């Protein structure tokens, strides 16, 4: 079912990217209306700004130029209950950097309790001209020669003793 | 029938006070919109039954001329309990003294009757 | 004169077979449950000929002697008390009428007597129990000391529900809870899980919970299942211990306990499973069957024109062919049968003509050939043989509906019985079927006599308040399926209580007829009823049963590959390279990092595994290395994985198949097995017994065949129904009665839904599914209600208008699990004792190293004594040495220990603060007296008293329990755990442990169980390492299933902690039904095809119907073989310990 994955920090650019804010209920039987606010502010800025609304099933999507025109849902689709709100932007730039702040709404309904809850979710991007390898990734590779050399080398190097043991007890009987 | 125990006959001396014990039993948990309880009395057996405490949600006391401040509950129905006290009783309350209790979702209808005679 | 009469009368071939005659008679009266006023004469005529009978007996037997002769004999007290009543409830009685009719009842205990040794059967039972005395008290020792620590662990948990967070009016959860009684009223207040009885367990623990937003959890009210489900009271946690001793739906409590307590307490349930449940049952087994021999061997060892018409004859007799005809027919027969074996709830109507034609042409020649066989033979001749008076019966019931009822065409499927002769096995199943009735006659009847009696019992005493209360088990007011009302009814209780599932009816006799009667009834129903079981099936049994330098690298290979730090250093790889595949579920995409150095990870485990493959080639050569069923394991896997990574490293490859190709991954830990000395045996006794298992299963299946085949003609296609989607309730009838009417309203109406079951017996493929869970008895009951309740192919259900389907279920538990079971149990242990036999008489399940360590346990049975000591020289020491050695000082501290014991029961949930002091200072004072006496030895024995090794222990338990205290104390002024804290407490059970040393018949029962320790250890091993396996499987397979029952938040697949709890569960194979039904739906609107799974790539939660099924059904037969394992091991320790 649904789980939660922290979006990614590094995006390049010319090209799309898609931010993840996943925000999952305590449990899954129970049924919800939601809806969400994205509010973005610019990197070496200060306060927040509402970029995008979705609720029921249209999306709207404030009118600034900074993030006009580029921007798509990837959220869930018809169940008017999204438990996860994704943001896809398509043609990203370097005006699409700062922290992106997501908050949630969520109206359950219960037998005869009705709850209003809020969650909020924060993803901070910088944008990059062109994408580099994670320390977790480069070193693992690096670090995974080595220890297949280490292994060979202890191999060759295991035989090599034992080669040269097994001749010389051959000489003399 | 249902099963309520009451004493056939009480017997009372003037003056005193009459503890009327009845005891109702049935299956299930005792309900408060559900349990309800009521007491009549007659002056004599062929008489006309005269309606002087009931329990609906609550005691309800009818507050009859005949008893004046009198009758007072004292039971405790959810122990299957209904009794009625009748304080300082008098020669005129002789009579026959009926409990009936209809409890849901039980469908029968218990009555425990009451002859009480006022000694002198 | 008269006493000669009456002497003459006694004795008489007539009068027995009178006096007997009646008392069956008077049976089928007590079923009346209501019986018309006419028949009270009858009740008159059958008083009347018991005091007959007994006059006669008294009259001449005490000639007026005070009936020396008659009441001497233990029977007949019996038999005197029930005219008696019958006078005495003539004459002034006793003011219970309902309690007054089961006095009666004794009657018909009266037939003991009467048949021909039924006497001497029913003493040899009770016989039995005065050996399994001593079992009962350890089982009560042992269920009481996992109260003990049930009690202290869980006590109150049971009471979490989720309580809402906004309250109108100010009101608290104080005031609230005086308020409110209606159903309807808990459930505005409390979450309650749509449509379940009670409010939603809740935990406090992240491991637990957990409660919807809005919803706070708070303890308060009564424990789930009215109460009856808790862990509060010593009595009540007794209860609840039992029934998971006996099994009996402990799937459901261990859910609520582990949803409270969080699931780390999941390990309290496997210690008590473990050790509780599976070895006590064995104990009892071991001593009954044990027991069993004894007397059965014991008994034994004492004793020990017309002329024309005969020419045709010579042709026919000549033509009969024995050689090619007799087996020709079998052939033909086995034939048929699969002709009939093809059924479906639909079928077109050509494919139903030539199951008319070909059941013509079969019904055409075995019926020339019944005319053939008495000519040959004539009818004296022929009708004499035994098989031909079979056969028939057989040829007139074919021939009788050959052109003319439904039920009548059902028993042609009995014919393919023959094939029996021919089969070694087929003469197995029939000769344990033969013993039922036959040599053990008498036995057997015993079981239907008890049965009658609970069934007629029980009817009278809780007859009349199921039909009062109702209302206190139902909402309707009606009835429910299971009752105890009339007969018939009250007989299938009885019948489900012999099969373990007392508890869910038990609760429900409760709630109508109070707690003292319905417990003690259906107590003794258990513990009575199942010994004769119990008997039956084990006297069943046991009586059935009886240059060239290439070849110096080649010399140097072969040395690494010998060498221990390379076999020690590719262990080590294993069990590394298992351990990564529990890192990938459904939360491996949150920790992106891991997952990245996982598949990195899993490319050097490759390499050095085809490295070491290599080796192996060079070492071995090819011929040693492919003749080697170990090898042939390694390579095949290896392969899997250099498949995978050539084509993922290969690129372009990534379709289909080779997905698929890559779940077998899951299959790695499987080298694991050829590493594990412990882990290899087991195997090793497996593989010796498949050949042998492999005879039974076919039996079984021609068994089971008949009883699909029979199953499927009386239900296929009936099972359909028209349920309202919203809480899945059936329609009334009324209206919507047949299929066709129902479609009209779901034109009109929006959720309403005509659907199958999902298993049941549409064909004869899913007949053998839904026979296999009537079997285990589990998911058997919801299968049940639909067979009684259906009516037609096309038509609605009505509501128990078969009611007597139900002897179809019973006659099959009773053939196809009671009979097969004991066949399965009789060859698989017979099949055990050969392989000890050819391994020169040594145990098969322990490694040669284990094999030294058992010797060594052995030696500690030797009594031999240990020096005395002596009494030292100063008279301190002589004064407080010389108390010590006495005979009082061990009983009083004995005594004084068991006073302890009850100390610890009096705790209960909301004690008063008084309570509580009382009894801190009361533990302190035994406390100081247990330290006391553990001093006082001190002093005199000096040295010596180190020496005892009960002495170490009993020491050792007061340092805990001192420590255990001073911790406890500094818990509180520093810190506020509480769950830390009823851990620390739990120190003191301790004490009560010594009450073991005390008790000699319990001590060699317990130290039997330390034997087969090392045995129990390798197959717990092999256990695990299956469990593992299936665990990965699940969890890349059946994570993502939509949840539905058995399958929920917790107790899912989805992560790897989950499945491990899941799998444990259904070891046992409980609710094995449930976790299967979620997997089964495919396509709408079972499930959505493709669903967006938040958070991750996967799409559709469809279970795979033919996946799934094969899955969920290995994984039950291979835990069934395993342990019937730990059944053959601790029979095999039990009787040594209890020999010497
Ligand atoms: C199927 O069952 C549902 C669930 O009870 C029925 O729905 C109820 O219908 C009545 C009258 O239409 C409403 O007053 C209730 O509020 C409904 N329950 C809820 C909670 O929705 C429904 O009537 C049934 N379907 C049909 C066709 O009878
Ligand atoms: C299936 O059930 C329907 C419903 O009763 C039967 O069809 C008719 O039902 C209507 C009510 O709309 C009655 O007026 C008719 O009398 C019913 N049929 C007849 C011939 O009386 C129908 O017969 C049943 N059997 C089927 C359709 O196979
Ligand atoms: N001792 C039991 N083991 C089964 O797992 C249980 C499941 O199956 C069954 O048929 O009905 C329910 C319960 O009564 C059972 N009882 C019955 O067997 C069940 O929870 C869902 O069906
Ligand atoms: C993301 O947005 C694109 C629009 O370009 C849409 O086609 C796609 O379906 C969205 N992703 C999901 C998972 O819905
Ligand atoms: C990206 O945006 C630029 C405008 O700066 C536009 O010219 C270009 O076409 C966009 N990229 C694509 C792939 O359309
Ligand atoms: C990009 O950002 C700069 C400053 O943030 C702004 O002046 C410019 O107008 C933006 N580009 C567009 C196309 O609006
Ligand atoms: C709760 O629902 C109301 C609708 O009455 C809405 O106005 C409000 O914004 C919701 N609360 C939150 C935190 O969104
Ligand atoms: C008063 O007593 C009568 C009995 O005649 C009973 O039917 C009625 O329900 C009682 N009244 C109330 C309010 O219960
Ligand atoms: C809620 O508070 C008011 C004060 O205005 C008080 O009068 C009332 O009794 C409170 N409600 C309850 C249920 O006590
Ligand atoms: C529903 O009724 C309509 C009549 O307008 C009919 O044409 C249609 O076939 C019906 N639906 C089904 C599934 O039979």
């Amino acid at each position: 079912g649904c789980v939660e994955v922290d979006s990614e920090t590094e995006a390049v650019y010319g090209m799309t990217f898609k931010i993840l804010c996943i925000s999952c209920k305590r449990r899954s039987e129970t049924n919800a209306e939601t809806f969400t606010e994205w509010t973005f502010r610019q990197k070496g800025t200060e306060e927040f700004v509402k970029i995008l609304r979705y609720e029921n099933e249209v999306l709207q999507l404030e009118e600034d130029e900074r993030f006009e025109g580029r921007v798509v849902w990837n959220g869930s689709r018809g169940t008017k209950d999204l438990q996860d709100l994704s943001i896809f932007i398509t043609n990203v730039t370097y005006n699409h950097s700062g922290d992106y702040e997501c908050h949630v709404y969520r109206l359950l309904f219960f037998e005869n309790y009705e709850h209003n809850t809020s969650v909020v979710k924060k993803i901070h991007i910088e944008v990059v001209d062109k994408a580099n390898r994670d320390m977790a990734s480069i070193v693992s590779e690096i670090m995974m020669y080595v220890l297949i050399v280490v292994l060979t080398i202890w191999l060759v190097a295991e035989m090599i003793y034992c080669y040269k043991k097994i001749a010389a007890a051959t000489e003399t009987a | 029938s249902m099963e309520v125990t009451v004493p056939a006959t009480l017997n009372v001396l003037n003056g005193s006070d009459a503890r009327l014990p009845c005891t109702f039993n049935s299956c299930y948990t005792v309900n408060h919109k559900q349990f309800s309880l009521n007491w009549t009395y007659q002056e004599c057996n062929n008489c006309s039954e005269e309606m002087f405490l009931q329990f609906r949600m609550k005691i309800i006391n009818l507050k009859l001329e005949r008893f004046q401040d009198r009758v007072e509950f004292s039971g405790n129905p959810s122990k299957y309990d209904v009794s009625v006290m009748l304080r300082n009783v008098q020669p005129e309350d002789e009579g026959i003294y009926n409990c009936y209790i209809m409890n849901p979702p039980d469908r029968h209808r218990g009555h425990g009757k009451i002859h009480l005679q006022v000694l002198m | 004169p008269l006493r000669r009469i009456s002497i003459k009368i006694l004795v008489h071939s007539l009068f027995s077979m009178l006096i007997m005659c009646t008392i069956l008679t008077n049976c089928i009266f007590m079923t009346m449950n209501n019986p018309p006023d006419w028949t009270k004469n009858v009740e008159y005529t059958f008083t009347g000929i018991y005091t007959f009978e007994s006059l006669v007996k008294i009259l001449a037997r005490g000639f007026c002697v005070g009936e020396f002769t008659f009441l001497r004999d233990p029977w007949n007290w019996l038999d005197f008390v029930v005219i008696v009543f019958a006078y005495l409830t003539e004459f002034v009685n006793l003011g219970n009428v309902s309690a007054l009719r089961t006095f009666r009842v004794l009657r018909a205990l009266k037939t003991i007597s009467v048949i021909p040794g039924l006497k001497t059967i029913v003493g040899a039972l009770i016989q039995s129990v005065k050996k399994l005395s001593d079992v009962m008290i350890l089982t009560v020792f042992c269920l009481s000391v996992f109260a003990l620590i049930g009690l202290q662990l869980f006590m109150g948990n049971l009471k979490h529900k989720c309580f809402r967070n906004s309250l109108e009016n100010n009101e608290t959860l104080e005031s609230i809870m005086n308020t409110l009684e209606s159903e309807e009223d808990f459930r505005k207040y409390f979450y309650y899980l749509e449509g379940s009885k009670d409010a939603l367990l809740c935990g406090f623990s992240t491991d637990s919970g957990q409660c919807p937003e809005g919803y706070t959890c708070v303890k308060i009210g009564r424990n789930p299942d009215y109460g009856y489900t808790s862990f509060d009271t010593f009595s009540w946690a007794f209860l609840a211990l039992f029934r998971l001793m006996t099994q009996d739906y402990w799937e459901n409590l261990y859910q609520q306990t582990l949803r409270a307590a969080g699931k780390t307490y999941m390990i309290f349930f496997v210690v008590v499973i473990f050790l509780g449940s599976f070895y006590l049952i064995n104990l009892i087994l071991a001593v009954v069957a044990m027991a069993y021999k004894e007397q059965n061997q014991a008994n034994i060892e004492e004793a020990k024109c017309s002329p024309y018409w005969i020419k045709f004859k010579k042709c026919i007799y000549f033509i009969v062919m024995d050689p090619f005809v007799d087996l020709a027919i079998t052939i033909c027969i086995v034939l048929n049968t699969l002709f009939m074996a093809m059924e479906h709830h639909p079928m077109t109507e050509e494919f139903k003509n030539v199951l008319a034609i070909g059941n013509l042409v079969f019904t055409g020649i075995f019926a020339a050939e019944m005319v053939l066989k008495l000519i040959a033979m004539d009818p004296y001749e022929y009708f004499q043989v035994g098989w031909n008076i079979f056969d028939s019966l057989i040829v007139t019931l074919s021939l009788v509906e050959l052109f003319l009822l439904s039920v009548l065409r059902s028993f042609r499927l009995l014919r393919v019985f023959k094939l029996a002769k021919s089969w070694p096995t087929l003469n197995m199943l029939i000769k344990i079927i033969g013993n039922s009735v036959g040599a053990l006659g008498n036995l057997t009847l015993v079981l239907a006599i008890i049965v009658f009696i609970f069934a007629v019992v029980g009817m009278q005493l809780f007859g009349k308040s199921y039909k009062e209360c109702v209302c206190k088990i139902n909402d309707d007011c009606t009835l429910p399926r299971w009752h105890m009302n009339d007969f018939f009814h009250s007989f299938l209780i009885v019948f489900r209580v012999l099969c373990g599932e007392w508890i869910e009816t038990m609760w429900d006799c409760m709630e109508v007829a109070g707690q003292a009667m319905c417990l003690i009834v259906y107590m003794m129903v258990m513990v009575i009823g199942n010994l004769v079981v119990l008997n039956l099936f084990l006297a069943l049994l046991l009586s059935s049963f009886s240059g060239k330098i290439w070849w110096n690298i080649r010399k140097t290979c072969y040395k690494i590959v010998e060498h221990s730090w390379f076999e020690s250093f590719i262990v080590l790889m294993i069990l590394l390279s298992s351990g990564a595949l529990a890192f990938e579920d459904i939360y491996i995409e949150r920790k992106k990092t891991i997952k990245i150095i996982l598949e990195y990870a899993d490319k050097i485990f490759t390499y050095i595994f085809i490295l070491e493959m290599l080796l192996k080639w060079i070492a071995y050569g090819y011929k040693t290395y492919f003749t080697n069923a170990w090898c042939w394991l390694d390579f095949l896997i290896v392969d899997v994985s250099l498949v995978t990574l050539v084509a993922n490293t290969l690129g372009y490859s990534d379709l289909g198949p080779i997905k698929s190709l890559r779940t077998l991954r899951a299959l790695r830990p499987l080298r694991a097995l050829s590493r594990f000395e412990g882990m290899r045996v087991v195997v090793n006794a497996l593989i010796g017994a498949i050949p042998s298992i492999m005879n039974v299963l076919l039996v079984c299946l021609i068994f089971w065949l008949i009883f699909s085949i029979m199953g499927v003609n009386l239900f296929a296609g009936k099972f359909y129904e028209c349920i309202n989607t919203t809480d899945g309730s059936r329609f009334p009838a009324s209206q919507v009665p047949n299929r066709s009417e129902c479609f009209a309203l779901m034109n009109v109406s929006q959720n309403v839904r005509w659907k199958n079951l999902k298993v049941n017996f549409d064909n004869v493929g899913l007949g053998y599914l839904s026979l296999l869970q009537v079997a285990t008895f589990k998911g058997w009951t919801i299968i049940m209600y639909a067979a009684v309740d259906s009516v037609n192919v096309d038509k609605q259900p009505k509501y128990e208008y078969s009611l007597y389907m139900y002897i179809y279920f019973v006659v099959f538990i009773i053939f196809g699990s009671f009979f097969t079971l004991n066949l399965f149990i009789g060859v698989i242990i017979d099949n055990f004792n050969q392989q000890k036999k050819k391994l020169g008489g040594q145990d098969i399940f322990m490694t040669e190293e284990q094999k030294k360590y058992y010797n060594a346990m052995k030696k500690l049975g030797s009594k031999k004594p240990q020096k005395p000591i002596p009494r030292p020289g100063n008279k301190i020491q002589g004064c407080i040495f010389d108390l010590v050695t006495n005979q009082a000082f061990d009983i009083s501290i004995m005594v004084l220990i068991c006073l302890n014991m009850v100390t610890m029961m009096v705790e209960k949930e909301g004690q008063s603060q008084h309570m509580t002091e009382v009894l801190y200072w009361i533990n302190v004072v035994f406390i100081i007296l247990f330290t006391g006496e553990c001093v006082l030895k001190l002093i005199s024995l000096r040295h010596y008293y180190f020496t005892v090794g009960w002495n170490i222990f009993d020491f050792v338990v007061v340092i805990i329990s001192i420590v255990g205290m001073f911790l406890a104390d500094l818990i509180e002024t520093y810190f506020v755990s509480p769950t830390l804290f009823r851990v620390i407490r739990l120190a003191r059970i301790g004490r009560i442990l010594r009450l073991v040393k005390g008790a000699k018949g319990i001590r060699t029962l317990l130290f039997a169980l330390m034997m087969s320790l090392p045995a129990l250890f390798n197959i717990g091993l092999l256990l695990f390492l299956v469990m593992f396996i299936y665990a990965i499987f699940g969890m890349s397979n059946f994570a993502y299933v939509k949840k539905e029952d058995g399958i929920n938040d917790m107790f899912n697949f989805e992560t790897f902690g989950n499945s491990m709890i899941c799998l444990f569960q259904i070891t046992t194979s409980a609710g094995w039904d449930g976790l299967l039904a979620p997997i089964l739906n495919s396509k709408p609107p079972d499930c959505d095809p493709k669903k967006v799974h938040p958070g991750s790539s996967v799409e559709g939660d469809c279970g795979n119907p033919s996946v799934g099924i094969f899955y969920f059904v290995s994984y039950i037969i291979i835990s069934f073989l395993v342990v019937v394992n730990m059944y053959i091991a601790v029979i095999l320790e039990n009787f040594s310990v209890a020999t010497e």
